[PDB]
């Protein structure tokens, strides 16, 4: 078994994503209202509020060292914002629907989006330009996520599979004398909503509409399918691998986190609220830290 | 619907 220490609660209607800035006490949460919120969770209060979107705002990220954030909404917006000027520097527009994610690259001067319109992108922030257009699923791309060190895209569709896409090709398109798919992981029997690299071993986690969390394996040439959670009783929101210890997190509609044993798949603890269904979990990238978005707001929390 |  296992507690959550709570240090930080938001009251707010429905959250959607929730970003952790990397070295100050902040959380950035993005709100089905179409607002986006700045808190200190160290202090517990509200630091900032930005209003540029119409509808939901499921995206939401920091520039890793830049005073940039990201943020996607369903109007189909990718904004990118300055939050030391707190001003809304661009939009970058091209997706034809929801956009479900967006992040920024570690290293390359690159934001990656995913939308309802079943492609992913890849922008420019610095010359503000679209740079690539990642085509291959057939219904709404739930989620896409960088690899930390490798040229690798991972992402999840409704049309229920997870791809893996090699974009070493896109970072040398104009070398001397494009992205493409390498792995197509077939399993889930439902829309594929979530998907997760651990940080430094070769998994991949991914969640469904199926209720089911499933860890992958792959290497250079192949990938494949390790095991199968059971145990959430509604779809699985968000899944994650804890960075710091062998252990498997997601959250789902059933109103519960959960946390598995990597090594095993079986459970660990479940954490459950009365009312709200949870949409999203994350880890801090440094400390024992994690979030959580749900139908009243968002938690901050540590695991013993 | 994925819509909430």
């Amino acid at each position: 078994s296992m507690e959550m220490l709570t240090k930080f609660e938001s009251r707010s209607s429905r959250a959607k994503g929730v970003a952790f800035h990397p070295t100050q006490p902040w959380i950035l949460t993005s709100l089905h209202n179409g607002r986006i919120q700045l808190w200190d969770y160290r202090m517990g209060t509200l630091l900032d509020r930005f209003d540029g979107h119409d509808g939901p705002v499921r995206g939401i990220a920091f520039h890793p060292t830049q005073p940039l954030f990201v943020s996607g909404g369903d109007d189909y917006k990718v904004n990118v914002w300055n939050y030391k000027s707190r001003k809304l520097l661009f939009s970058l527009c091209g997706h034809m629907d929801y956009v479900r994610v967006c992040t920024f690259h570690h290293e390359y001067p690159w934001i990656l989006s995913c939308s309802d319109d079943q492609t992913i992108r890849i922008w420019n922030w610095q010359s503000r330009n679209c740079i690539a257009i990642l085509t291959g699923h057939s219904h709404y791309v739930m989620c896409a996520a960088f690899h930390p060190s490798e040229d690798l895209i991972v992402s999840a569709s409704l049309d229920q599979t997870v791809r893996v896409w090699d974009i070493s090709g896109l970072r040398m398109k104009n070398a001397a004398p494009d992205a493409i798919v390498k792995f197509v992981l077939e399993g889930h029997d439902r829309g594929v909503n979530w998907c997760a690299f651990h940080p430094t071993l070769p998994l991949i986690l991914s969640a469904g509409d199926d209720r089911l969390v499933k860890l992958w394996r792959m290497t250079a040439s192949k990938a494949w399918e390790v095991d199968t959670c059971r145990g959430h009783f509604n779809n699985v929101s968000c899944c994650l691998f804890h960075p710091h210890q062998e252990l498997i997190l997601s959250a789902s509609e059933d109103k519960t986190i959960r946390v598995w044993d990597l090594n095993r798949r079986t459970a660990v603890q479940t954490f459950r609220r009365d009312n709200d269904r949870f949409w999203f979990i994350t880890v801090h990238p440094k400390l024992n830290l994690f979030a959580a978005a749900h139908d009243s707001g968002v938690m901050v929390f540590k695991l013993e | 619907s994925h819509e909430d």
